[PDB]
RNA sequence: UAAGCCCAAUUAGUGAUUGCCCAUUAUUCCUUUGGUAAGGGCGGAAACAAAGGAGAAAGUGUAGCCCUUCCGAUGUAGAUGUGGCCUGGAGGUUAGGACGAAGCUUAUGGCGUGAGCCUAAGAUGGACCGGCCUCUAGUGCAGAUCUUGGUUGGCGUA
RNA sequence: UGCAAGGCCGGAAAGAAAAGAAUUAGAGGCACCAAGUGGGCCUUCUUCGGUAAGCGGAGCAGGCGAUGCGGAAUGAACCGC
RNA sequence: UGAAAUGAGCGGAGUAUUUGUGCUGCGCACGGCGGCCGCACGCACUGGUUUCUUCUCCGUGAUGCUCCAUGUUGGCGAUGGAAAUGGGGUGCCCCCACCCGUCUUGAAACACGGACCAAGGAGUCAAACAGACGCGCAAGGGAGGAGAUAUGCCAGUACUUCUCUCGUACUGAAAGGGAGAUGCAAAAUGCAUCUGUGGUGUGCACACGUCAAAUCCGUUUGAUUUGCCCAACACC
């Protein structure tokens, strides 16, 4: 016998294979995968992780925040040197918060329609994965992207909403149910608001 | 009938498995509230300050790296 | 046709596991089930009981699945099932369903033995 | 259109040409040189394909898939018969015209077929001889119209 | 254990369910394609009845 | 016939076995003339021992040698009953099992941290030959995560890949006279995997003081370890 | 003249280092299985008819795409996985049967670690039914002083 | 132009020497969902009540429970593993 | 049993190199005495000598991705009611071996349920909520009820409007109120522009340099500088 005692708490739990059934995420995974073992860059391994993960993790991003983070990025580029292509992998949604945007090149998984005409009206392209493995094999003058995760009413619930110092929502149908003692000084106590860590 | 009252006999071993944990280094979670409020007050005073001196640093950057 | 030549097979183990204590009762099948009393001296590993089926009587990959004749079995049921064996006959022998009549039997066997192909279960010849 | 890539992906599970009997995965595709599940040897699927079948006699047909008519099916494939005593490695030339990549099977499924010809030969003649001496009691003959 | 949920109001304590002792209370739609053919033929009858009239 | 990207492959190939030949004809010449210097500084060091014990008795004198640097350690115990400090401390002298053995630098931090364990293991002072027989014979390095056995010179270079340590002799050097690169060279093989001592021990539950076979036995170790090598 | 107690040896003031026996432990060899697993190959090199052979899938999981290498493997209550096994019915697809379907019998062997699957024989039977992909459920028994039917030692006994 | 606080600019940095002057089968951090359990018992050292108990009650650690295998003739907990 | 023999071992060519022992030179080092005397033979000059001792130097990539396939001498086997090798059955010998299920700290137990066989026999259906995973659409998503005509084989499928519902905004007991950035400035509803992360620290990829190690010389594997920093965390 060997002394390896707590030695299955270093293992760790990652998906190797997707749980998909679309055949064109298939496809795509085959290619990147191909891509990935074969070539030396850090794009295609990132872009083949990304395309195994699930849909709860590729969560989907804005225009305005495409543009945004585009016009940060060229206000520090020279003149003669073309803008980078943006690439989600993920869906890509309009904003009627923004009308005004510059050309863009986007490649993505998925665009809504109206992402798409605001694209296109503006000036732009919309790019598959399987274009982008032509236009550029070695992901060299891109823009990685992620959409926001934070701001989920799921994550707003996570948590004991009764605590010092949370402020997690609580599993409630009737909004105005569970008010009074525990959450007012006048009603016995309340929930302390801050908490050192 | 009787039983056991209280023993305190496997409690380290269970304390031990997922280990004990450090501390939280202290660069974290190091907020003021609480504190001496005369000092707090003329602090976010200064930090107001800084703000706007930041922002105005931006800006010079990007006038000069388009001068080239 | 003569199979292609395999290393020697060695077959870990050739008795099976029986039930604990199905000499006792008639109703009881000799079927293996995984004993669970609390109890039980199969599930204790004591030195004079039964053995237990794991992972390591596990057999050889390389001579998995093949019969004594040296090749492996390919269940068919008409004469067109025999072309599928044409190419690759020094590998599996065909094998007759049970249920296959005595008249339709007569036109496999034939057509098997211009093809050179083995039947398990054929007559003579 | 739709790729042979994205067509195998929707059969591999799941085919008529597909035989999963005890635990071994065959085909019964017409146009396969091993009788193998796999998505090269698949000639139904493919957009080019060839295949060696037997002809009358003694002779060798060769089966052949150009690609140039895919969604036609009454003028998809193209026969090409040569006589016996064809060199196997001519056989496979013709195959290696349409598709590189099944050289090696072709040549071995060309000497099958000639071996079986000759096999089938000898097997009849034998036949024949023990039948000659036995007197029977019944003979079927079809109608001549 | 428990654990953190919602709690529950299903109110669902009177006698609905129709069992050995108790008739129920309960109301199905499984009449109601049927119901619907009747009423388009019941129009289209009464069209012809009352016709010429809208 | 052969065409396009047949022909470069194999004049990169052809160019790869002339190259690989010349590394080998080169690190072979080097590893000779390493272990010639090293062969001749043992007998050096040996003949002026010697030469100094003799001068210090002709006087009335004494010599007193210097305290030993290196140790090696092999368990002796089980698995099983073992406290939760005496755990920690052999995990990380790497003895998870019995009859594993490594080497240790002889200061007092390792001193001290020996002392707690000693009902657990049997220690000394190793010789030339006992280093250089386990590394010989029983030598395994660290490659990918992997226990691999040493079998040539070039395995051995690749791994450090530090212009000092290039050769097998080179490894029994840092060990035997702890060297600077003694650390790293421990640091980067497997622990050693040794038999049980043929001819059998006398008590394992008794210090070797005692008549028994734990603690520390000095240089009468290597006797001990030559029956398990 | 211990086969008892206290010391002390290993073939004995002769020549220097291990008397012998017994493990699910240690070292080493073969095989299986699973990895927080580590690598390589996958543009068919050329040539080759009977009268050196086959295979070569860009791949979680198979009769594992193929090959090399290293490490771990017991376990009540409990959790999870399985191109893991079995039963009644439905949508498809592919077969079988009076030259004998289902059911039933076995010193009938073969295969699988196993749940089980398949063949043989019936000097059995007499009309239906197998495989594969999906769907569905009143879907797997050794014991509940378990339910119903039948049988049984006590016994040719009281 | 001293002290306190938040920043900006610049320099240096055996990346930690030598004196016994560490070591690691040494990837850190962060979450979500949920089971069983909530009668324990034995031993080593330290102990409280009791004349004492195979008695009652505690501290540190290791075990049986949940576990065989090799030994003490036989034994849940002893020795080895 | 040579279907890749990598060999101090197979093949080829030389038959001399250079390891140690012995003897010995100079300078340094070491010991003793107070610079001289000693050096058992330490370091450098790869110091000299050859008296003994010892062999030395070259050589075969895969144009083979993987598996299988090759010696010698006798016995048995010449198609049989044959031989041989595996299975299967019954007996015997040496060794090993307490009755299952269960509650329990503890069962084999003088703890409970246990004569045999067949058939039957126990986590299901509905509703509200939440998390993980699959699918469609997305600042919008979706009904339901009902109607209309293909439709008069068909309890299915195909089609439809308003509306309704969840969400895009929250807060207060209530009357009520209701969230951009920058610049100038300091008005009890200030003014002006609209290609834009409110700020700081830590932070994938990409771009610009530099340094190591390896290299079949084409490039790889690691670090780091600077810019922008996506997701995310902390402090404002
Ligand atoms: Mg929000
Ligand atoms: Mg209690
Ligand atoms: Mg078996
Ligand atoms: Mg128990
Ligand atoms: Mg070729
Ligand atoms: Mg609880
Ligand atoms: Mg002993
Ligand atoms: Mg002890
Ligand atoms: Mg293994
Ligand atoms: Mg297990
Ligand atoms: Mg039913
Ligand atoms: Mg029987
Ligand atoms: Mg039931
Ligand atoms: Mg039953
Ligand atoms: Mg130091
Ligand atoms: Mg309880
Ligand atoms: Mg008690
Ligand atoms: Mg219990
Ligand atoms: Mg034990
Ligand atoms: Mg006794
Ligand atoms: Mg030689
Ligand atoms: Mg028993
Ligand atoms: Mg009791
Ligand atoms: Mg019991
Ligand atoms: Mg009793
Ligand atoms: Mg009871
Ligand atoms: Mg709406
Ligand atoms: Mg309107
Ligand atoms: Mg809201
Ligand atoms: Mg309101
Ligand atoms: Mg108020």
């Amino acid at each position: 016998g060997v002394d390896l005692t707590g030695i299955s708490k270093k293992s760790r739990v990652i998906r190797h294979h997707t749980y998909s059934t679309n055949p064109y995420i298939k496809l795509l995974i085959k290619l990147y995968k191909f891509l990935a073992k074969r070539t030396s860059s850090g794009f295609n391994k990132v872009v083949y992780q990304r395309l195994i993960k699930s849909r709860s993790n590729r969560a989907p991003i804005s225009l305005s925040r495409i543009a945004v983070v585009m016009k940060r990025k060229a206000v520090f580029t020279a003149k003669s040197k073309a803008a980078p292509i943006a690439v989600v992998v993920g869906d890509v949604l309009d904003d009627v918060r923004m009308a005004r945007i510059p050309a863009m090149r986007v490649c993505a998984l998925r665009f809504s329609k109206s992402a798409r005409q605001s694209i296109v009206a503006a000036g732009g392209e919309c790019l598959t994965f399987d274009q982008l493995a032509m236009i550029a094999p070695t992901g060299k003058n891109t823009y990685l992207l992620r959409g926001r995760k934070s701001g989920r009413e799921s994550v707003r619930h996570f948590g004991a909403s009764g605590v010092p110092g949370s402020h997690s929502k609580p599993y409630a149908t009737n909004r105005g149910k569970e008010t009074k003692r525990g959450r007012r000084t006048g009603r016995s106590y309340k929930r302390k608001a801050f908490r050192h860590v | 009938a009787k039983s056991k009252n209280h023993t305190n006999h496997n409690q380290s071993s269970k304390n031990h498995r997922n280990g004990i944990k450090g501390p939280v280094p202290l660069h974290l979670h190091n907020s003021k509230r609480g504190s001496w409020l005369p000092a707090l007050v003329n602090a976010r005073r200064v930090r107001k300050h800084n703000q706007k001196a930041a922002l105005k640093k931006r800006r010079e950057r990007i006038a000069a790296f388009a001068a080239k | 046709v003569k199979p292609t030549v395999s290393k020697a097979i060695v077959k870990k183990r050739t008795k099976r596991f029986t039930r604990h204590r199905y000499e006792l009762f008639p109703q009881l099948s000799s079927s293996w089930r995984k004993p669970r009393g609390e109890d039980s001296p199969v599930r204790r590993r004591y030195k004079g009981q039964k053995a237990m089926p794991n992972k390591g009587y596990g057999s050889d990959r390389a001579t998995k699945y093949i019969t004594p004749s040296g090749f492996r079995n390919f269940p068919i049921n008409n004469v067109e099932d025999l072309y599928m064996l044409v190419m690759q006959n020094r590998k599996y022998a065909g094998v007759i369903s049970h249920t296959v009549g005595a008249r339709k039997r007569k036109a496999i066997v034939r057509k098997a033995m211009e093809l050179d192909v083995r039947l398990a279960n054929g007559n003579a010849k | 259109s739709h790729s042979v890539d994205l067509q195998w992906v929707l059969v591999r599970q799941n085919s008529r040409f597909l035989q999963k009997r005890g635990g071994i995965r065959m085909s019964n595709d017409p146009f396969n040189n091993n009788g193998n599940w796999t998505k090269r040897h698949c000639g139904f699927l493919n957009e080019k394909a060839a295949v060696v079948k037997p002809a009358k006699g003694g002779a060798i047909c060769v089966t052949v898939k150009d690609g140039s008519s895919n969604n036609k099916p009454r003028q998809t494939y193209k026969k090409t018969v040569h006589a016996a005593g064809v060199r196997a490695s001519d056989v496979s030339r013709a195959v290696a015209a349409v598709r590189p990549d099944l050289a090696d099977v072709s040549f071995r499924r060309a000497r099958r077929m000639a071996c079986i010809a000759s096999r089938t030969a000898k097997v009849a003649a034998a036949r024949k001889a023990r039948s000659e001496k036995i007197k029977f009691s019944r003979k079927s003959a079809r109608a001549k119209r | 254990p428990k654990g953190n949920n919602a709690i529950p109001h299903v109110h669902q304590k009177k006698h609905w369910n129709p069992c050995s002792s108790q008739k129920g209370n309960v109301k199905v739609f499984l009449n109601q394609p049927a119901q619907k053919h009747r009423r388009r033929r019941l129009r289209l009858l009464k069209a012809k009845k009352v016709f010429p009239r809208p | 016939k052969r065409a396009a990207f047949k022909q470069q492959q194999t004049e990169s190939f052809k160019k790869a076995v002339v190259a690989r030949k010349a590394a080998k004809a080169a690190l072979k010449k080097t590893a000779y003339l390493r272990a010639r210097k090293y062969s001749r500084e043992y007998r050096g060091a040996e003949k002026k021992l010697v030469t100094l014990r003799r001068q210090a008795a002709s006087h009335g004198n004494y010599y007193l040698e210097a305290k030993p640097k290196v140790a090696v350690v092999t368990r002796i115990r089980g698995i099983a009953k073992v406290n939760p400090k005496q755990r920690k401390i052999l995990q990380l002298l790497r003895l998870r099992q019995i009859f594993n053995t490594v080497f240790v630098k002889m200061n007092k931090p390792m001193e001290n941290m020996l002392r707690a364990v000693e009902p657990y293991i049997a220690y000394g002072y190793p010789s030339l030959a006992t280093v250089r027989a386990m590394v010989y014979k029983r030598g395994y390095l660290k490659i990918n995560g992997q226990r691999v056995k040493i079998t040539d010179n070039q395995m051995i270079k690749d791994k450090y890949n530090n212009v000092d340590i290039v050769c097998a002799e080179d490894m029994v050097n840092q060990i035997y006279t702890c060297g600077k690169h003694f650390r790293t060279v421990t640091h980067g093989m497997w622990p050693f995997k040794l038999a049980p001592p043929a001819g059998g021990m006398r008590q394992k539950r008794r210090h070797f003081v005692e008549g028994g076979d734990y603690g520390n036995r000095d240089t009468l170790i290597n006797r001990f370890l030559a029956r398990m090598i």
